[PDB]
């Protein structure tokens, strides 16, 4: 059929992938709101250098 | 004014190329589990996926540009190295192909080691880490730009294009693809393609000597640095053919 | 979901968070291509287009937040607050320079604005034109898009010629009702084009419009120098394949000054 279907380095600890993929996703969120003082996931706060008005 | 207007485009292609560039020293500094041998192993797999799926010739080298750049910023586990390569192809196929690769079909190519929920969750992590800088300058861009200046017939342009595209794919599996910018990889592939495969005597309207001096002038690397990039390529062709 | 404004060093930024339809294949194709095209311009940055500061994604549907470079003042305000006699001829030249520079920058990067109007053209307090609202009324609509035909990239240069004349009248040049009516007021100035310059597979035939003669360009924009009237007609050329490009406009004698 297809000789290209294969695992390259054995198994994957599944949950730890979902555990890590969220650990570094929130790290990108922290880097985001530490650049512009504005929580991206909750789109609200101030306190820093921003002004923010609808 | 095609002489300046083509350098107008080429100046912009070389400046944007300098942004989507990885660091050649991420094996020692960033990655712990990942070794240079393991990159060729996952790159060979990604190449076969694009071969079987009849992908656009741009999809595989673009996906490797994402791989080298992500490995230049974050450490990846040995087990998760394949998951990273599948995610890079998932985004690169969206950028170039009309109908991209389905996330299910990509997980089948991983022998179902990963799941679609893991590929999509990695897609956000990869694109966020690349600062959404996905429209990277590709070697195919420079190849198509160089051919427009070569006064060869269209039948010979297409056979040069196929050989040059093939030489770019072999480069993406070697560690030379990391340090060399797409301008060098594209130009070195063209000059290695215009020599044919030593199959026939090279008969071309633009001389090979004039083509090497022209390419080495615009992409800015002296002929000694252009032939060195070509000899690496023909070495990769020798290593590719030997492993068969 | 809404937008905000901050301003801190050219000192004004914005932020909007948009919901994308998350489905089987994760991020949409158009979503990843549009943002990537915007991020490719950040290599040159360029002063006459707005810069995309940062983009971050957070997870049904996915939420993506973009931090743009915002300018509080647009072109309509700049022309409304203009010196009561109007704008100086040399001041207008400098505005058209930045205008076409940013437009030639987008065109050189496979970007057509498609909707150019004084509302889509921002001007900083220091006098810096910055284009926005791209890659995301029928007055400034090009003739080929009114006729609903071949769009391509010369549709932006027609919009430049309209705004070019508007900087001397301060009232829009072509202001009509519908697409059929907008073409009438356009042909009342540039004349009725022949059938060879008319596009094939078009909504309105050439017989939909009466025969008209090209009025002199100075008849409607008389506050403009002789060479500017020559440059305006090249922008307001019907056939998009003969219409002047943004790069050529920079090279015309009217703008090669200072």
């Amino acid at each position: 059929g297809s000789k290209a279907c294969r695992r390259l380095f054995g198994p994957v600890d599944s949950e730890q992938l979902s555990r890590d993929c969220d650990a570094l996703m929130a790290g990108c969120i922290q880097e985001a709101r530490e650049r512009w003082n504005f929580d991206f996931v909750t789109e609200t706060p101030l306190e820093g250098d921003f002004a923010w008005e609808r | 004014d095609a002489n300046l207007l083509n350098d107008r485009v080429l100046r912009a292609m070389l400046k944007a190329e300098e942004t989507c560039a990885p660091s050649v020293s991420y094996f020692k500094c960033v990655q712990k589990e990942v070794l240079p041998s393991m990159r060729k192993i996952v790159a060979t797999w990604m190449l076969e996926v694009c071969e079987e799926q009849k992908c656009e010739e741009e999809v595989f080298p673009l996906a490797m540009n994402y791989l080298d750049r992500f490995l230049s910023l974050e450490p990846v586990k040995k087990s998760r190295l394949q998951l990273l390569g599948a995610t890079c192809m998932f985004v690169a196929s969206k950028m170039k192909e009309t109908i991209p690769l389905t996330a299910e079909k990509l997980c089948i190519y991983t022998d179902n080691s990963i799941r679609p929920e893991e590929l999509l969750q990695m897609e956000l992590l990869l694109v966020n880490k690349l600062k959404w800088n996905l429209a990277a300058m590709t070697p195919h861009d420079f190849i198509e730009h160089f051919l427009s200046k070569m006064p060869e017939a269209e039948e010979n342009k297409q056979i040069i294009r196929k050989h040059a595209q093939t030489f770019v794919a072999l480069c993406a599996t070697d560690v030379k693809f990391i340090s060399n910018p797409p301008s060098m990889v594209a130009a070195g592939s063209v000059v290695a393609a215009v020599q044919g495969l030593n199959l026939r005597s090279p008969n071309n309207f633009l001389s090979y000597y004039r083509l090497t001096r022209f390419l080495s002038r615009v992409i800015k690397c002296d002929p000694d640095c252009l032939r060195a990039c070509q000899e690496q390529i023909e070495a990769l062709l020798e290593s590719s053919l030997r492993q068969a | 979901g809404t937008v905000y404004k901050a301003r801190d060093p050219g000192h004004f930024v914005a932020l909007k968070s948009v919901r994308v339809p998350n489905g089987e294949e994760g991020l949409p194709i158009s979503t990843v291509r549009e943002v990537a095209l915007l991020r490719r311009l950040e290599a040159f940055e360029h002063p006459n287009v707005v810069r995309l500061m940062d983009v971050c994604a957070t997870s049904r549907e996915i939420k993506v937040t973009l931090v743009f470079e915002h300018v509080d003042q647009d072109l309509r305000t700049y022309l409304d607050k203009a010196p009561p006699p109007g704008l100086p001829a040399e001041t207008i030249k400098d505005l058209m320079r930045q205008f076409l520079r940013g437009l030639d920058f987008l065109h050189a990067n496979c970007i057509v604005h498609r909707d150019l109007k004084p509302e889509n053209i921002l001007v900083t307090s220091g006098g810096t034109v910055k284009l926005a609202d791209f890659g995301l009324t029928l007055w400034y609509r090009a003739p080929e898009v009114l006729l609903q035909s071949t769009y391509a990239t010369p549709v932006d240069m027609w919009s430049v010629g309209c705004i070019f004349a508007e900087m001397f009248r301060r009232k829009p040049l072509f202001c009509g009702n519908s697409e059929a009516d907008q073409l009438g007021k356009i042909f009342d100035l540039i004349g009725l084009p022949p059938e060879d310059d008319w596009p094939r597979d078009v909504s309105l035939p050439r017989g939909a419009f009466p025969p008209r003669g090209p009025r002199p360009v100075q008849s409607v924009v008389p506050e403009m120098e002789e060479s500017g009237a020559q440059l305006l007609l090249e922008m307001l050329t019907f056939n998009p394949h003969k219409r002047i490009s943004a790069f050529r406009a920079l090279q015309h004698s009217y703008l090669h000054k200072d």
